[PDB]
């Protein structure tokens, strides 16, 4: 059997497909599969067979998966490509813009009956097997992976103008034979019921690393199509979640060992990664997140000490040289990977925990305050590396929703004033860091720096540039989320509402230049920076928005004209995608490769333009609220306002005595400096630098969005009211 | 609004299953038959009110569904087309009911 | 009720015993808040004694000393304990309510 197997896979995986018609190839594959299922489902030996035949089935379904994929690149019948098609009624796969027509033919060619019956054969062979055969069952899980690989679909593109396909990568149809066979197989799963999922749960909890990965992938793809949740119900009923969460206590200890010099092999890291991915799959469900919150997961994480230790260097000591393996990343990177899943699950639970998001955010802020030291170090760390940008982005994702004084007003109530003041002092630390974030990375020189940082390797340099650019985009969007939440919360107040900025365009002009790029210039974040930051960022965003808008339009033109392009440009595009190409490969393959590059880049630019419009409109909101506060409520030092000079600036004053020092003074956060001369100079500077060209650009840009969240127009209100407030002075 | 929540969960199912429009259409018929059996053929006006109010609730739910997703996607174009057909179904129901109730009361007022 | 002067003393003691810090579980029991609130309770007992609503009587002062942990008073009260394991459990209850085996041997010694 060893020889016969090795023979057949040497026939398959190494021989060129071209020598024999793939129709006959797959036909023979399924014929062999049916006959072997006959023989072995009927059994021909005892336990001694399942290992060897299980590896056989492993590689057989591997070869069949990739071979059916080989047919997926070629049309069969009289029409699988071209102007007219008359064979698509034979399958749940149908026509689409270039790419899906060749795929649909590959399944309309094959007898779905044979596929379904043979996978039945697999599954029944599986279910009659007993336990204690972990590597046999590993072959089995991988075989199931190999089959469902064929039925797997990729992620959808991101389009703005709606000029490329967004169909048949999902199940959104009564059709999609993919989905219907998935439903049938879901029924067979539930027919297997408790025993099968008992087996898979035990195998995922105590199995072997590879088999754990196989089981996790199987579960993820099954859950991605399940709508009946028997699995969630049973795992909830059985308390597997309890033992799994208690295993995170062991995760903490092992990772605390791993942080030491010369860490052991990465298998423990892989184990913790797989556990965290499983918990992410859990949190995907709203109910799963509910039970995660009910279990006090964040409490256990806070009681764990692993994130408290962070590899950080000093200008002294033996620092500057690692005794850890050079083939593994930096220990600081490893700690980043350690802390990352906790933050991911936190941002998922805060988003999906809307009903109990009060308690979710309370636990999240407990996590933050427990780990604020490392959090503060990351906030105060100026790196420029992709990892650091992701760190700050996810930190802001947590803070913009969690670090709200409303959460302290709704929970933690009745606590002592010492606890209140410590919590609020940390909160103010977070606002000051968030404010300094804009000063650090709202500048334009970051664009040049990050564009130059990715010229070392051009294969992934484009991806790196897009990643850092998008990361900055979410960071901007996200600090703005924090600001908007704060402003909405403080809106009903009329004596405790202060504006974070002071009016000036001197700093607007100053920021357009360099920030003495040895240390990034920051306006004083304990002393309330200026609206010049807002206007400069808004103008820069408008410029870059026209940039990415126009290049996106041209890229869409290229994507639609890819059929008309000559061999050389498409060859260049395929070389830019993968280090293999030229005209020896099929023209269709070349078109597909070029189109896939264009799809990913269009997705990047579309996300960019959408979020940039977000920041634009939120900048409008900022300008509106600042103008409302200043022109209507702030006391002026050049005259006596009618009823506004009796109105103090927002928030009350400290009773604690401090000396004005140029570092960490929240006492300066409480005072705005407003005068009539300031108002006049600001109005003239706005009238001059806020050109009608900029206004028309804003108005024409804001004429296509807001459809996703579908709330009635506020955009024209902000634009017009900002325009009026610019022409309206102090009363 | 709870209806918004059932919209969210049915849309979570409906992204992995058929388009919302066909399910919404098929959901109405049992209410049709319930009203027809519980109500006589002289209370046709209250029966029309039942159709209208309930199928307005389905319009409510279907726009609740379609509003949150990206409309620039062609997946929802067919569902939306069926949806505008549903609004035309409103207007057809309203038009027939108005014309023929007007005819009845005109026969009444022909004094 | 019997002693007018000791009535305030008894009320203060009863309030303290009513506000004994207990376990703190938000999904997982927290020892940290536990020892923090126990220390704050000890501080409150000391402040009550200093204010005089928890002092001025030999019994109440002895009770407060024992609550804060007072070895010589316990050893004088060796009659009511009568056993060194009771001595150990009293010592832990009154100074180290969260004990580890690493310190159980020291305390037993």
């Amino acid at each position: 059997l060893e020889s016969w197997r090795q023979l057949v896979e040497i026939i398959l995986t190494a021989c060129p497909q071209d020598l024999i018609p793939t129709e006959h190839r797959q036909l023979i594959i399924r014929d062999l599969l049916q006959d072997l299922h006959v023989k072995i489902l009927d059994d021909d030996a005892a336990q001694e067979l399942m290992p060897i035949v299980a590896g056989a089935v492993f590689t057989l379904t591997a070869h069949l998966s990739q071979s059916v994929r080989t047919e997926l690149k070629q049309p069969m019948t009289a029409s699988g490509l071209g102007q007219s098609q008359y064979v698509q009624m034979l399958d749940g796969s149908f026509a689409a813009p270039p790419g899906t027509e060749n795929i649909s033919a590959g399944f309309a060619s094959i007898g779905d009956s044979s596929l379904h019956m043979i996978l039945r054969n697999l599954l029944e062979f599986i279910l009659k097997t007993g336990g204690g055969f972990q590597r046999v069952r590993a072959h089995l899980y991988g075989s199931l992976l190999y089959y469902l690989q064929i039925a797997q679909r990729p992620d959808e593109p991101d389009t703005l103008e709606s000029a490329h396909k967004s169909m048949w990568e999902r199940l959104t149809a009564p059709e999609d034979v993919f989905s219907k066979l998935q439903r049938d197989n879901l029924s067979i799963f539930e027919s297997y019921g408790t025993a099968l999922m008992e087996v898979v749960c035990r195998d995922a909890c105590d199995g072997h690393d590879i088999g754990r990965m196989l089981a996790l992938a199987l579960l993820d793809r099954i859950v991605s199509v399940d709508r009946q949740q028997q699995w969630l119900l049973y795992l909830s009923n059985s308390g597997y979640l309890k033992v799994l969460v208690d295993s995170l206590a062991e995760d903490d200890v092992v990772l605390r060992n791993l942080l030491t010099p010369q860490p052991p092999l990465l298998k423990a890291l892989y184990i913790y990664e797989s556990k965290m991915a499983f918990l992410t799959r859990v949190a995907k469900s709203s109910q799963g997140a509910i039970e995660l919150l009910r279990s006090g997961v964040i409490v256990r994480l806070a009681q764990c000490q692993v994130y408290d230790m962070r590899p950080e260097t000093d200008p002294h000591g033996v620092f500057g040289m690692r005794e850890t393996p050079v083939f593994i990343p930096a220990p600081v990177e490893r700690y980043r990977q350690i802390l990352l899943p906790a933050l991911q699950i936190c941002q998922l639970i805060l988003t999906s925990s809307t009903a109990q998001h009060l308690q979710a955010a309370g636990q999240v802020l407990q996590f933050l305050v427990a780990h604020s030291d490392t959090i503060q170090a990351i906030l105060r760390s100026q790196e420029g590396s992709l990892g650091s940008l992701q760190e700050l982005a996810l930190l802001t994702g947590i803070i913009s929703k969690a670090a709200l004084p409303g959460v302290l007003n709704e929970l933690d109530i009745g606590l002592n004033d010492g606890s209140m003041m410590e919590l609020q002092g940390h909160i103010g630390r977070f606002q000051r860091q968030c404010l300094a974030l804009l000063n650090r990375f709202g500048g334009s020189d970051r664009l040049r720096q990050l564009s130059l940082q990715d010229d070392s390797s051009r294969l992934d340099g484009v991806s790196k540039k897009d990643d850092m650019e998008l990361a900055m985009q979410q960071i901007c969007s996200n600090v703005m989320e924090y600001c908007q939440a704060l402003m909405i919360q403080n809106s009903p107040s009329f004596q405790q509402t202060v504006c974070l900025f002071t009016p000036s365009l001197k700093e607007s002009a100053s920021r357009d230049g360099t920030r003495q790029d040895s240390q990034v210039s920051i306006l004083p974040s304990w002393r309330l920076p200026s609206l010049g930051v807002v206007i400069h960022l808004l103008k820069q965003s408008a410029n870059n928005f026209f940039t990415y808008y126009d290049i996106h339009r041209q890229s869409v033109g290229k994507l639609q004209n890819v059929e008309q392009l000559p061999p050389d440009e498409i060859k260049e595009l395929c070389q830019s995608e993968m280090p293999v190409g030229a005209d020896k490969i099929s023209t269709t393959q070349k078109y597909g490769l070029a189109r896939r590059r264009l799809v990913k880049l269009i997705n990047s630019r579309a996300k960019l333009l959408s979020l940039c419009s977000y920041i634009i409109e939120t900048c409008l909101y900022i300008l509106w609220r600042h103008l409302e506060y200043y022109l209507l409520h702030c006391t002026t030092s050049d005259s006596q306002d009618p009823v506004f000079s009796n109105m103090t600036f927002g928030n009350r004053r400290f009773q604690d005595t401090f000396n004005t020092d140029p570092n960490m003074d929240p006492r300066n956060l409480r005072q705005n400096k407003v005068s009539q001369q300031d108002v006049d100079t600001l109005l003239r500077e706005g009238a001059n630098s806020f050109g009608e060209s900029l206004q028309k650009r804003l108005l024409d840009i804001e004429s296509l969005y807001c459809k996703v969240r579908s709330r009635h127009s506020f955009i024209q209100a902000l634009v017009r009211r900002i325009r009026g407030l610019l022409r309206v002075s102090r009363v | 609004s709870p209806s918004f929540t059932e919209d969210i969960t049915l849309s979570a199912v409906m992204l992995q299953e058929e388009d919302p429009g066909e399910a919404a259409t098929m959901s109405m018929y049992p209410d049709f038959l319930k009203s027809f059996l519980e109500h006589p053929s002289s209370a046709v006006f209250e029966l029309i009110e039942q159709y209208e109010a309930t199928c307005n609730t389905q319009i409510t739910l279907l726009k609740k569904i379609v509003k949150r997703v990206t409309p620039g996607q062609q997946k929802f174009s067919k569902t939306a087309s069926i949806l505008w057909l549903l609004q035309q179904e409103m207007v057809t129901w309203r038009l027939i009911a108005a014309l023929y109730r007007d005819r009845i009361q005109s026969a009444l007022e022909e004094e | 009720s019997t002693s007018a002067s000791a009535r305030s003393m008894c009320r203060v003691l009863d309030d303290l015993l009513k506000k004994m810090p207990m376990l703190h579980t938000g999904g997982t029991q927290t020892l940290t808040e536990f020892e923090l609130k126990w220390q704050h309770w000890r501080e409150e007992c000391e402040r009550h004694l200093q204010n005089g609503t928890f002092s001025s009587n030999v019994h109440m002062e002895a009770v407060c000393r024992v609550l804060l942990g007072d070895e010589e008073v316990l050893l004088e009260k060796r009659d009511l304990m009568t056993t060194w394991y009771h001595f150990l459990v009293s010592r832990l209850l009154f100074k180290h309510p969260t004990v580890k085996p690493t310190e159980l041997h020291f305390y037993a010694q």
